[PDB]
């Protein structure tokens, strides 16, 4: 019934973390909980849906240098990020689904990552 | 009992049936008709006793499979509208036994049929409806059950002599537009109660009860836990209730015979003005028989997410004095949530619209069943028909069909596992697919013979009939403990069982024409898949399949729109489809 995440916090250029959303209070197996950004001016823009049976599928930008990948029996999505450039400053919100077709019931409450170049 | 108690909605009730026995008195002061009453007068057959109190209990029983009866109800529904009576106006009939007479030999298939006819009206559809009102009455006023039942016959007997059948247009209509329209409202009430719609489908499968220790006998999980794999359509073929295989061979065969071979169904739409309104009406009354998943079984699941200890029981001494019953009682899902989740001004007018739609389908049956008798049993064995002897016999055989009726009722309200349409359709699975098979045989082979299909029939009955007596003097049991049948015959499935009685019966009356002797064409012109116009012998309104070809094309377009509709439902329901972690 809630998107328990952490991870996220500061790290300088080049870096990488891991950043992990767990539900909880739950008894369905959800289906694409996929990370979802958010720039301070800017809109929720990428998506990384792995679906039930695991299908990555990024944005462009994004595309390659990260990762995602949820053990299928438990429901705890991880995201490694690898590589990190100053274009990320963004809170990074988590993001579920019943089904493929309800459109992102519930949502996340927001982590923030803070990327340097010292 | 407490919230109908309340002398506002009393008002509602007295006054709706003032209403009802006002257009009967003016029924009787005062076929040419049109689509919107033949749509409606279709989809309120059923309505009652398969479509308040059964549907929504095996809802509340298991979850959304049951909504997929509905859909093949439809689909049967337009085939009868585009195929089976386009032949029964052909060959110029107005019934199913009235066409093997016209079709096959003697007397013996037509008085075999109407036995059979008059059979499972007594188990599916007399003692259904007449258990469904004392569920009504006893869930709303807590009398027990028999003055429940007499109050009921009390005022079906003032609803039949006041005249209401004789407008049975206008009446059914009004009952089955009003029935839905506050079914919707109480389904928007249900949706806001248990908070949208993701709670709605968290809270069912953890929606327990709380009394599952009877102290030294205590039940397994599997008994009281909502069949925590099962929230999607198609379930396993083989360990699965409701099988998806069986579901939709099983209910297409069951719906087969009921859409399309039943006395006042097809004489319902025969009387009409014209073809191309009986298409229509066949389309509208599809349209309606589409909304009972999003009307009668999701708010029987918000029946077990409100109060899981009325409808999810699983201890007897408790369950007794809640619904009346020893063992699950899932039948009042719907009442209790009409008498509980509805305000004074609708609520009286819930329980005055679901009676009177019980007492339609009351009136309908028992003046079909005495027509039936006295018209092809007893007018055969006397042959000499003195009238007044006519009139008392038909009064006197519709007194016995209450009498059996009454006494039918406690195996009905404990028979299959606590449900009511796992009765329904237990009873007509044992019965229903030989005459399927007897029918389609008849009518599309051509040949055939009486020797042919009277014994098919026979041996139809001899299996079916055999389950059905092996299983009622057994019974399916409790989760704990497992039934002390012959398991072979006993529990494969009543659906799987459909499937192989129909199979069965169609083999052998297909065997036992091909060794006897064929029929002649020669008397076999209009009926039985031709169109010739030479004559025949054997034993206003339409008689007419015409309409303008602009009409043919704009119900052609609506049928195949009905069928993207019901097939987008499908493929909707059954591509999503949640499941549950470990
Ligand atoms: C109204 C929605 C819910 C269902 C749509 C299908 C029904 C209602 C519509 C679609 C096509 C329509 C039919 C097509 C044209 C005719 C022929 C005319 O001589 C009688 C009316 C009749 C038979 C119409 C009745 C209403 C109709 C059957």
């Amino acid at each position: 019934v809630q998107l328990q995440e952490s991870g996220g916090g500061l790290v300088q250029a080049g870096g990488s973390l891991r950043l992990s959303c767990a539900a909880s209070g739950t008894i369905f197996v959800f289906d694409k909980m996929g990370w979802y950004r958010q720039a301070p001016g800017k809109e929720r823009e990428f998506v990384a849906t792995i679906s039930r049976g695991g299908s990555t599928n990024y944005a462009d930008s994004v595309k390659g240098r990260f990762t995602i990948s949820r053990d299928n029996a438990k429901n705890t999505v991880y995201l490694q990020m690898n590589s990190l450039k100053p274009e990320d400053t963004a809170v990074y919100y988590c993001a579920v689904r019943y089904t493929p077709w309800r459109r992102y019931s519930y949502w996340g409450q927001g982590t923030q990552v803070t990327v340097s170049s010292h | 009992h407490e919230l109908i108690r309340n002398a506002a909605d009393i008002s509602v009730i007295v006054i709706y049936f003032l209403l009802v026995m006002a257009v009967g008195l003016w029924s009787m002061f005062k076929r040419s008709m049109v689509w919107w009453p033949i749509g409606a007068s279709l989809f309120a057959s059923n309505i009652g006793s398969g479509h308040f109190i059964g549907l929504a209990g095996t809802g509340a029983a298991s979850g959304l499979a049951v909504g997929g009866f509905e859909w093949n109800a439809l689909v049967l529904l337009l085939v009868l509208g585009w195929v089976f009576v386009p032949i029964y106006i052909k060959a110029g009939v107005v019934t199913m036994p009235e066409y093997l007479r016209k079709r096959f030999g003697g007397q013996r298939i037509q008085v075999y049929l109407s036995v059979l006819s008059l059979f499972l009206y007594i188990f599916t559809k007399i003692s259904v409806d007449i258990f469904s009102g004392a569920i009504f009455i006893n869930l709303a006023l807590g009398w027990n059950l028999y003055l429940s039942i007499i109050l009921l016959l009390a005022i079906t007997a003032l609803y039949t002599i006041t005249g209401g059948l004789a407008a049975v247009i206008y009446t059914d209509t009004l009952q089955t537009l009003i029935m839905l329209i506050g079914a919707l409202i109480l389904m928007g009430f249900a949706f806001h109660e248990v908070g949208g719609y993701d709670a709605f489908m968290e809270k069912y499968m953890k929606a327990i009860p709380t009394i599952v220790s009877d102290g030294n006998t205590t039940f397994q999980e599997k008994c009281y836990t909502p069949r925590a794999d099962s929230f999607h359509i198609f379930r396993d073929p083989l360990t699965g209730d409701l099988p998806w295989p069986g579901f939709i061979f099983g209910l297409t065969i069951l719906a087969l015979w009921y859409w399309c071979t039943d006395q006042v169904i097809v004489q319902r739409c025969l009387a009409a003005k014209n073809m191309s309104h009986v298409k229509g009406g066949c389309i509208l009354a599809g349209y309606l028989k589409l909304l009972p998943m999003f009307i009668m079984v999701m708010p029987g699941m918000i029946s077990r997410i409100l109060f899981p200890d009325k409808v999810a029981c699983v201890v007897p001494s408790e369950c007794e004095k809640y619904c009346g019953t020893k063992v699950g009682c899932t039948n009042i899902a719907y009442p209790t949530l009409v008498v509980e989740l509805m305000p004074n001004g609708l609520r009286g007018l819930m329980l005055a619209v679901m009676l009177a739609a019980l007492m339609s389908s009351l009136t309908s049956i028992f003046n079909s069943a005495s027509t039936l008798f006295t018209m092809d049993i007893y007018a055969k064995v006397r042959k000499r028909a003195s009238e007044k002897e006519l009139m008392i016999v038909g009064r006197l055989f519709v007194l016995f069909l209450v009498v059996v009726s009454i006494a039918w009722i406690p195996i009905v309200q404990s028979a299959q596992s606590g449900q009511l349409f796992d009765y329904i359709q237990s009873v007509s699975s044992y019965l229903a697919p030989p005459v399927a098979a007897v029918f389609l045989l008849a009518i599309f082979w051509k040949r055939v013979n009486e020797q042919g299909a009277f014994w098919g029939l026979i041996l139809g009955l001899l299996l079916g009939l055999s389950r059905l007596i092996l299983e009622f003097a057994y019974g399916t049991g409790s989760c704990m403990e497992p039934s002390n049948c012959p398991t072979i015959i006993c529990g494969v499935h009543y659906l799987y069982f459909a499937i192989i009685l129909f199979a069965i019966s169609g083999i052998v009356t297909v065997v036992v024409s091909l060794l006897t002797k064929p029929i002649p064409d020669v008397h076999l012109y209009r009926l039985c898949w031709s169109l010739r116009n030479s004559k025949e012998e054997r034993i206003m309104k339409m008689t007419d399949t015409s309409e303008k070809p602009l009409w043919r094309t704009v119900l052609n377009i609506n049928a195949i729109l009905l069928l993207a509709v019901a097939i987008f439902c499908w493929g909707y329901f059954a591509s999503n489809s949640l499941e549950v972690l470990f």
